[PDB]
């Protein structure tokens, strides 16, 4: 399983970005999409989550602002970035949930609620300058 | 946010116990707690799912437990490549997500 | 949320390899038939066995 | 398109369909026969 990522970059207060996350292995389908953000030297206060599908799900110092999209015909989540706090600075993830069969552990029968994290990308560092 | 102790430092080999405060919409009531560890730079890894629960290419040895609104780490048996930070991860708590702020261990 | 689609490779695997079903389901007892096999048609013959 | 309500608002009447809507179940012929 990989996960490659893309947007991050050196912007103006006030400004736009377009985060791509691309999955091989797996699609943004197969298991819940979410978004996290890990301050540098902080926890990883999460942002957002796609699930397999039609979810505005937000925290609730981000509300109103973070759009989440997915184009599936080349698989991949879109994090549209639009009117910056200071905040949200922090190197992002997007984040793969434990999908269906979790590691093949003999005890969870498609119950695809399993509300931990598996392997993840390298992570994209977004910057308010 | 769950709060979770700060940095320490110590000797391989025998057992501490990290426990982690909480409030009891998340943790006291909602059993989806999870446990992770990463190392500066790469992404973070997973060590236990629901605590209980220990995926596969982990040491056995990681052991966490939940009491009330807190949430309790017995990690037995230290070693040199265990310098890495530990994050509490509970249940969504009404759809959003919380963490604690991380437990730094120093050996020497 | 349902759907939640497969996931594939070139060397995924002979298994996990699509195997491009084409369900032909016929049912030979349902009305007058209407689509017939590629057989040449002889002259009609009456008054014999 | 314009919703008409110029209408006149009564209940439905009834009447009795005697042996009318039978209909030929299949499209294959069959006769001198009770099936």
């Amino acid at each position: 399983v990989q996960l490659v990522e893309s947007g991050g970059g050196l912007i103006q207060a006030g400004g736009s970005l377009r985060l791509s996350c691309a999955a091989s292995g797996f699609g943004v389908r197969n298991n819940y999409m979410s978004w996290v953000r890990q301050a540098p030297g902080k926890g990883l206060e999460w942002v957002s989550v796609i699930y397999s599908g039609g979810t505005t799900y937000y925290a609730d110092s981000v509300k109103g602002r973070f759009t989440i999209s997915r184009d599936n015909s080349k698989n991949t989540v879109f994090l549209q970035m639009n009117s910056l706090r200071a905040e949200d600075t922090a190197v992002y993830y997007c984040a793969r949930e434990g999908d269906v069969e979790g590691f093949s552990d003999l005890w969870s029968g498609y119950s695809r609620d399993r509300y931990y994290f598996d392997y993840w990308g390298q992570g994209t560092l977004v910057t308010v300058s | 946010v769950l709060t979770q102790p700060a940095s320490v430092s110590g000797s391989p080999g025998q057992s501490i116990t990290f426990s982690c405060t909480g409030t009891s919409s998340d943790v006291g009531g909602y059993n989806y707690v999870s446990w992770y560890q990463q190392y500066p730079g790469k992404a973070p890894k997973l060590l236990i799912y629901d605590v209980t629960n220990r995926p596969s290419g982990v040491s056995d040895r990681f052991s966490g437990s939940k009491s009330g609104n807190t949430a309790s780490l017995t990690i037995s048996g230290l070693q040199a490549e265990d310098e890495a930070d530990y994050y509490c991860s509970s249940f969504t708590s009404s759809n959003t997500r919380v963490f604690g702020t991380g437990t730094k261990v120093t050996v020497l | 949320f349902p759907l939640q689609s497969y996931g594939f490779q070139p060397t995924n695997g002979v298994g996990y390899q699509p195997y491009r079903v084409v369900v032909l389901s016929f049912e030979l007892l349902h009305a007058p038939a209407t689509v017939c096999g590629p057989k040449k048609s002889t002259n009609l013959v009456k008054n014999k066995c | 398109c314009v919703n008409l309500t110029t209408r006149t608002q009564l209940p439905p009447a009834y009447t009795n369909s005697f042996t009318r809507g039978v209909y030929y179940p299949d499209k294959v012929f069959r006769s001198s026969v009770l099936h």
